[PDB]
């Protein structure tokens, strides 16, 4: 039954027990229920007034940590003889939570998530001699998924009629935006057991309703006579979080961001056929006190 | 105007700060909330669900053979079957559990544990085991005379094929640390050992080697604090197709 | 008292005598879609006893080196009975499921099955970075076989798979498992031919073993849809 | 401190102490 | 008996005393009690209304001063031919209060302390010709004790899934964080008469419950073509302080941070066999008025 | 009136006639651990009169160039009587102590002892930066001898050591000192084999001197544990 | 928005500022407070505890011999035994005391002191001493006729082996400074001298040289202010193993 | 001025004027 | 066992109460001094100082 739990529960004292018909330490794993044997029923306990709060394991606290989701370095220079596969003073990024594995395993502890995401953008610059670091203006434009993204630094898509842009400088504090809960469903599917199109040639596991959008970031300045290397780090913090149906954590290393494929490490720990590193026997104690 | 002055800590980005920020989409209406089954509001709900221990974390135990302990009929009395190291920080049998994975996001822990053991022999298989918990201090007990002097439960295999060994919170401090020193007095929990109380006695058509499955959950006096990143996941390179999110 | 159980849905009934207390997933029971959560505005068809009835699948042979079996829902039932005809003639779909798994043997046999229902079981492939295709996922009535059930074929773990709605068939205790599933989706209704809400996984945690005469031990799966709605009537694909 | 006109702009809501572990630990019916 | 004392106590006038059976100037040191002879009982006093407040010697005021606890200079440059024992654009620091002796002797006036520590981090930079000082971004990540710390500047441990990081610039005000009371006990042990492991080979006097954590600080920027020397000073200020069981102050100089070993100076003052500098005789007055 | 004192604990009693008013450390008296400060959930054993009784240690010879003596608690009692058997069979421990120190001589003798109980007396070594080892600290029943008692073997000072709970045995005034100690730890219970809460230090501030016949003057230490609790029953190490 | 302007003192880091700063760990639950004996809430509780003076701060007094004054039988009357300089800033007998160490964290001080002297001869030893306090102005008094004209106490050694010389607060200013000039009118406290009132008279089996131990505390009218760093501790290099906290 | 959601974030608490010197100066029992 | 520590001073006497610690209600004056129904125990005196 649902109740409000602010601290961990208290222990009551117990006595010698010797009753027929009552066996609380015996259980039934086969029902799928966890054992309800209390510590008062297994040993003799004392009264403990437990004042240990439980507020740090709240799902709001467990997930609302600003985590790196994007890291992109591009050369900020005059791009005339640069190849067309490079970032000519701007980049595009489809917003995902799959690329960096600390937030990914943490969000994949749940099947469904409903959250607002606040987005911190940290820009840092390095000289590509030394003459000083420029205080450049960057534009981060939020483009929805599948819409027209800019193809140039100076394209006319950067004018942002209805697309939300943030203009920010390197010497400022980092730019911070709140992106709302933007799914067309009532929760994001962290896992999607399906195909996202009506044909049999779509992608497995990728629901585009889960995708936030594109993040097109340019430098508004023109090129200086020297080049610079600009690294843009994007940080996502979930907030106002509801979470449903928890899952086993991922044990094997991630291979891709598109799928849940697995290889495992070559030896234990976290190998395919051995998640926990090995000991000599089942009656061998690894860190035995001498 | 209002006379102000900036403090130390002005303009910084703490990753754990709790402020309101600018809406990127004004007058946006989120999707109406639907009831979805199984909402988790505290990660201690997850930690109280029993999950299998890899007690058989040995070589020549490949895959699912690590999730069961094979006991047999013995010809000597008072014999040790298995033992379980109780260090949740350290890569032992308790690491890949629901209580073990969520706790490695934290540094301090407190509260009682429970070990559930399900016997998976035949109906014809009889036997009695003793499941001892030893508070820390000395070595792990290797004989049954030594080990039953601590917290134990004697279990006969019958109509209920399961017991629970409550591992009580017996600590000097309020919390225990997930420090690297497993032999520390702030970290070492103690030992769990299993012995033959009588013997595994089967007839000639039961399989002579039977199995246990060990489970561990946390009780509702369990508590975790001081949050850290998990040592269970990590990368030394970008994942596959991560550059294609920029193309 | 909790060992005997008759499940009566439609013209189908199942009596069992060697059962456990059955599992309702996440404490929830199935229901129809209420008006304050509805999206599609046309009147749904609720065929009830024509579709809310047990559907028994093909049995699987529990053998020596079995790794496990999985069926995806509603994909395992999209071509069976009047459930499959309502699936193929409609665009939308909403139901829960009452899964009953049967496996018995003698009192000289041993073995344990983990019968676990997994929501949104997105699978992974082994030792490749190409995603699984359509035919790897949409098996249908026959279902599939686990390749690496120790990591649940998705890099996670079988040990922590008791966080999902599950039961056990330990052959010395019970011979059946029963899991009642509600609707488990982010959307209130769904297109049943490209998305699976539940995967029934049956996994040999303790293998089958005896020293008596060798009989075939089958594992039978009966699935009853519960509270079926169908919206978007058209032709059949 | 929320001077924005949208409700999702606000800070994190760390006051949800409602638990129900019995939907995972005792999901059996009787 | 416990009372509230806001000012120093007042003096009452007294008169000629000549009573048998009453000797207030005689005392008993042997009981362990301090003498309770009041100045009214030894001399003849006047009425003094003493208005001298006592609020500056409060333990909250005595200890809540921001004190230097860490000072680390590292070369900020391209580290390819640098030795592996050096700080390659980042350092790690186990947080302790033992390294700088003004705060150490002040905190070691007590046996037990319960405090929250606010942490100010002051970064300063110097050119290692002159062309200007860069406005670099630094990341200070708080890692708990014994956990995984980064091995590179650009390692993937800096993504900070659940570890709290502060990102701050040199041109900003200094970064300031509050670290809570993080002991697993109800107070920190400033002194620990024991061994922290169950074996007889552990460290004496070092309780790892007393240790706050690690402070991993990197520069988020990439290297410029020239080198810079970056000094990071960390300042700790205790607050919300409770203090128990006061101790003798340390007279001899500190030798190590790991222990309370002593050598003393070669001559008085603060020598081993002479704490106070010497005078000629016990009836010699050092600063006698002529 | 304050010179005569009978201390009765268990089957042990001590009458003294030439005492001072005894010292309760920090104004506190020992008690058992209350429920609102308890941590370990099992029921503790409170053996009372079997352990709450005076334990007399080996006497030390007060000589010409003595520097001092120290005993660490509960280390000095971990192998004595039923206190030492409850220590060795349990993991946790909590008690206070009633220390009674005896030293008498004639009325032609002079000398003063500082009998001081120090909490958490972390020692230091002299002229080295290596920490003291296990055998330098865990002496046991015999205790130790001060090397440099003028700095209390930790760099601090003997002069300011009257901030700790102390008494004096001035040989013209008294011949005994009595300090009642409560539990002094940051944790409510503690592992008694690796941590000492109190150190009893006895220090010759004024040396022994007379011009009468030379007798041996001993200094005897009787320590009574008070309100012992023990948690975490196991075997004995 | 709110129109603001920055003041002088904006963005500075004062080490004595009193502001609230960002929690590095949100929703952290500290350990419950336990009652620990001997809480100090004001450092004037510590300053009122008597602690030994090194009156014998001479050469050929090695270690603990500095903490006692050896008096003997004399053959002349009115003889000086010892004197005590009262400068608490300056390295004299009062520096390594509880009243002397906490006061050197401060610059101004006020209030009465007490000197307790315990006689540590034999029971057979008799004698009388006079303990004089002289307010400042002139030289230290060297004869007993000169010294008893100020604040004194005459003490016979008997059943109580202790007296207290209250050193009264006799100052023109509310406070006295811990300035370097010990001969200043804002710093000099005066002098304490001890004389033979009669003689130390022992029999042939008492030790002919007896000892005193001097103690000093502060009274409850004592006050300290203006806080500074102590000149009693300091370093010219990093300590040992301090580089290992970075490794 | 404390706009943080944690109580330990607040400024220093310099209003604790309770003394008890008798637990150090008169710890004797009578 | 049961003891008393005695300093010689103004009162020149102590009492060691020898408690009745027996399993039976009475003890016999039998010839076997090493019997469990007869043996009372021992009294010893030591130097405390």
């Amino acid at each position: 039954i649902e109740s409000i739990i602010k601290t961990a529960t208290d222990t009551v004292k117990s006595e010698i027990n010797a009753e027929l018909g009552v066996v609380p330490s015996l259980n039934a794993v086969e029902t799928g229920a966890t054992s309800n044997t209390e510590p008062e029923e297994a040993i003799q306990t004392r009264t403990v007034i437990n004042q240990h709060g439980v507020s740090e394991t709240l799902v709001e606290n467990f997930l609302s940590r600003a985590a790196l989701v994007s890291k992109r370095s591009f050369e900020y220079k005059d791009h005339t003889s640069s190849a067309a596969q490079t970032d000519k003073n701007f980049f595009k990024w489809t917003i995902n939570t799959r690329s960096f594995v600390q937030l990914r395993r943490k969000l994949e502890l749940f099947t469904y998530l409903r959250f607002d995401a606040e987005i911190t953008i940290l820009t840092t610059v390095a000289v590509n001699t030394y003459m000083g670091l420029p205080n450049l203006t960057l534009q981060a434009m939020f483009v929805p998924t599948g819409a027209l993204t800019p193809e140039k630094q100076d394209s006319f898509h950067w004018q942002s009629g209805s697309n939300a842009s943030v203009f920010f400088k390197i010497s400022d504090p980092p730019a911070r935006m709140t992106i709302p809960f933007m799914c067309i469903n009532s929760a994001y599917s962290v896992f999607y057991d399906g195909f996202a199109g009506f044909e049999k040639s779509g992608l497995y596991g990728i629901n585009p309703a889960d995708t936030i959008g594109n993040l097109c970031v340019r430098i508004v300045n023109e090129h200086q006579p020297v080049g610079f290397t600009v690294t843009v780090r994007v940080y996502m913090k979930p907030k106002h979080i509801k979470a449903w149906a928890p899952r086993p954590p991922r044990t094997l290393p991630y291979m891709s961001i598109a799928n849940a494929n697995y290889k495992g490490k070559k030896r234990a720990p976290n190998a395919l056929n051995a998640i926990i590193g090995n000991r000599d026997s089942v009656k061998t104690m690894p860190h035995n006190i001498v | 105007g209002v006379p102000t002055y900036l403090l130390p800590g002005s303009g910084q980005f703490l990753t754990t700060d709790d402020h309101s920020s600018a809406p990127v989409l004004p007058c946006f209406n989120p999707t109406p909330e639907m009831h979805i089954p199984g909402q988790v509001r505290n990660m201690l709900e997850v930690v109280q669900v029993e999950s299998m221990m890899e007690i058989n974390n040995t070589e020549s135990a490949v895959g699912m053979e690590r999730l069961k302990v094979d006991i047999s009929a013995l010809t000597d009395v008072d014999q040790l079957l298995f033992n379980i190291p109780l260090d949740i920080q350290l890569d032992g049998p308790l690491r890949n559990t629901l209580v073990g994975n969520i706790s490695r996001y934290y540094t301090h822990w407190s509260g009682s544990l429970e070990m559930t053991f399900m016997f998976c022999g035949s109906f014809m298989a009889t036997g009695k085991l003793i499941l001892c918990y030893t508070p820390p201090g000395g070595s792990c007990p290797t004989t049954r005379e030594t080990a039953m002097l601590g917290t134990h439960i004697v279990w006969d295999f019958g109509l209920q094929s399961s017991v629970t060994l409550i591992i009580p919170w017996i600590s000097g401090s309020h919390y225990r640390m997930f420090n690297n020193d497993a032999k520390s007095t702030n970290a070492n929990v103690g030992y769990v050992t299993c012995f033959m109380q009588t013997n595994l006695i089967v007839p000639s058509e039961s399989s002579d080697t039977c199995s246990l499955i060990g489970f561990i959950a946390a009780k509702d006096d369990f508590s975790l604090r001081l949050m850290r990143d998990s040592p269970d996941i990590g990368q030394i390179d970008h994942l596959h197709a991560a550059e294609a999110a920029y193309q | 008292s909790d060992r005997v159980l008759q499940l009566k849905l439609g013209n189908s009934a199942i009596v069992t005598q060697e059962a456990a207390n059955y599992c309702c997933a996440y404490g929830e029971w199935p229901n129809y879609l209420p008006d304050h959560e509805a999206v599609a505005i046309d009147k749904p068809t609720q065929p009830e006893t024509a579709t809310d009835r047990f559907y028994t699948l093909k049995s699987v042979k529990w053998e020596a080196g079995s790794t496990g079996w999985w069926w995806k829902l509603p994909d395992a039932l999209n071509n069976i009975g009047m459930f499959g005809q309502n699936v193929q003639h409609h665009y939308l779909y909403r139901s829960g499921f009452l899964i009953h798994v049967q496996c018995n043997a003698t009192r000289f046999h041993q073995g344990a099955l983990l019968v676990v229902a997994i929501p949104e079981h997105q699978r992974g492939a082994h030792n490749t970075n190409t995603s699984p295709g359509f035919d790897d996922i949409m098996k249908g009535e026959e279902g599939g076989t686990f390749n690496h059930p120790y990591v649940l074929d998705d890099g996670t773990s079988l040990a922590c798979a008791t966080i999902f709605p599950h039961q056990w068939i330990n052959l010395r205790t019970n011979n059946s498992a029963t899991i009642v599933l509600p609707w488990m989706n982010a959307a209130p209704m769904d297109f049943p031919l490209r998305h699976n809400q539940w995967t029934l996984a049956i996994i040999p945690v303790v293998p089958l073993g005896t020293r008596t005469m060798s009989s075939m031990v089958p594992i039978t799966v009966s699935i009853a849809p519960m509270c079926c709605e169908f919206n978007g009537l058209r032709h059949a694909i | 401190i929320n001077f924005y006109k949208d409700s999702y702009a606000a800070s994190a809501s760390k006051q949800d102490f409602s638990q129900d572990p019995s939907k995972f630990t005792e999901p059996v019916v009787e």
